[PDB]
């Protein structure tokens, strides 16, 4: 199951490796959110992101 | 010697900035790509399979236990399970383009950049024609046309609702259901005039390129004749790609499938030449030879 | 006057055994004017 | 290789640490510049022409070196040889453009211009013959810009004095004749008693590709045979080679602009 987060909403898909990860739309294929920028945030341990 | 005339090559595969008649090719108008590059139809229809090495192993169940009716206090009897194995291996595609560095400086600065999609097209076509039609020195001992030939799962006759439904029925005769059709674009003329005489429904959507509601894929190959149509449960066709296309460009190797006018092998360094190598690894496996059927004109 | 150049020959491609020689091929183009 | 006699090459162009007589150049002291560098004369006199693409022709050379030589005998060899190659190119170009020598690829040269227009003076160097040589140009409204000479004839030029001003017409310090600069050609083809002059702005040249250098440790030198006749493989034979290439173009805008003085 794939969730794709953009600055306006979430798109949701299904995939399998067998078919080559062809993203197929899903029940309630899109879901709006009220932020104005992509909601996921990444933190890095250092400049190189190494553990 | 101080021989200043341009070098003749055999075969004439080398790109050159100067012609042997003395014409010098400045101000070259870079050609524009007319068509659209074709995708691999196998990569479109088939099932992908991760494959790390040049070989892959599959194992499936084959036999299942029985059961028995037993009276009170009666001895319960035994039963047995069983499995079977299958395997697939990869093969390597490739080609080399040699280019004279004068050509690469004063005629076509982007030439190698413009060839990479044309190489990917030629590779995908080579793969499709090998796996689908068993053409072009198919390296695999496996192919759709070869499975159909060994099963004799062929219908003879004209494109008709009768024969196309019989063709699909030939798969559930083996408890398999058809998933798509492979056809030659020349023949949608024939499909675009076969109609069910009760319902007056047309079997073919001219609009959606669906035949009896299944999706149709067109081959650009010249081997598949107009009157021929192929169908199957393509989920039984497995393919793998251990090494996606790798390009490398080399300025110092020796070529040997190309010879100088005097017959000496072409040395890229000593002769001031550059050559572009492209390769790809691809693997193909038919999981069930019975899953494919073909319609052919009588 | 107008002039055009189009790709006409695609390069080929070869199946190559393990450690065998990769063979060469060439593209070509054709000129037209209208 | 394990060969205890050094490898004989044909042609014998490969640099080697061990001489044929078995002498080994260990701790070898670096050579020194016994002569100055000879700049290109047509690149000095002629008019540069901005040129894109190629008529041009390609000059080139390859220098193979035994890596023993490159390690023990002379480590900096390829860094110090680059300008000497550039001099070789300048000399080949000058000799082709001026004298029509050395299998010049162009159909154009000053020697051919003079041979076509027959603008030649038979005679010894005298003030009157120098004036006639210059007048051969000014006849056609063109004025001499410089002189080209074999340096070995300054001994002749010092013997000419203007009988009016009663002073040397040739300034041996300025190396200028009748107020015009004289350039010296070291090539062996221009003879002792020969002198050339012209309006060199009518000689045009271009250089689509400046001298490019590539060092390689892998190629095969088809042109250099081992003693057994097999081509030299740099990697297997532990060898290194430097490739140099250049593109030069030459054009003569008016072939009557050049005249030559030659012994009778």
């Amino acid at each position: 199951t794939v969730d794709l987060f953009t600055s306006h909403g979430v798109y949701r898909y299904l995939t399998n490796r067998t078919n080559g990860l062809k993203l197929t739309p899903r029940e309630n294929s899109f879901e709006s959110h009220s932020f104005e920028r992509m909601p996921i945030t990444e933190f890095s341990n250092n400049e190189r992101r190494k553990g | 010697s101080n021989n200043v005339k341009p070098q003749v090559f055999n075969p004439d595969n080398v790109m050159m900035h100067e012609k042997k008649d003395g014409t010098l090719m400045n101000e070259f108008t870079t050609p524009i790509l007319q068509e659209v590059m074709e995708n691999s139809k196998i990569m479109q229809l088939g099932k992908y399979e991760p494959m790390e090495g040049t070989e892959k192993k599959f194992t499936f169940w084959a036999d299942k236990p029985g059961a028995y009716w037993v009276g009170e206090g009666q001895k319960i009897e035994t039963s047995k399970a069983t499995w079977v194995n299958a395997t697939m291996r990869a093969f390597k595609l490739g080609v080399i383009l040699p280019v004279t560095k004068e050509f690469l400086n004063y005629t076509y600065s982007q030439f190698f950049e413009e060839m990479k999609p044309m190489i990917a097209e030629a590779f995908y076509k080579k793969f499709d024609e090998a796996g689908i039609l068993n053409q072009g020195n198919n390296p695999f001992g496996k192919s759709i046309a070869q499975s159909i030939e060994k099963t004799n799962k062929v219908i003879k006759g004209d494109f008709t609702q009768d024969n196309i439904i019989d063709l699909e029925a030939l798969l559930e005769d083996d408890e398999l259901e058809a998933n798509a059709f492979i056809s030659k674009t020349q023949n949608r003329s024939l499909l675009r005039k076969i109609v069910d005489p009760e319902t007056k429904e047309r079997i073919y959507d001219r609009n959606s390129d669906s035949l009896d509601g299944l999706p149709v894929v067109n081959l650009k190959s010249s081997n598949l004749k107009r009157g021929e149509l192929i169908t199957g449960d393509f989920d039984k066709l497995i393919y793998g790609i251990p090494q996606l296309i790798e390009y490398k460009i080399d300025e110092t190797a020796q070529l040997s499938t190309v010879k100088n006018e005097d017959g000496t092998p072409v040395n890229l360094f000593e002769q001031d030449m550059v050559a572009l190598r492209a390769t790809m690894h691809v693997a193909l496996h038919i999981a069930d030879d019975k899953a494919f059927a073909k319609l052919v004109p009588a």
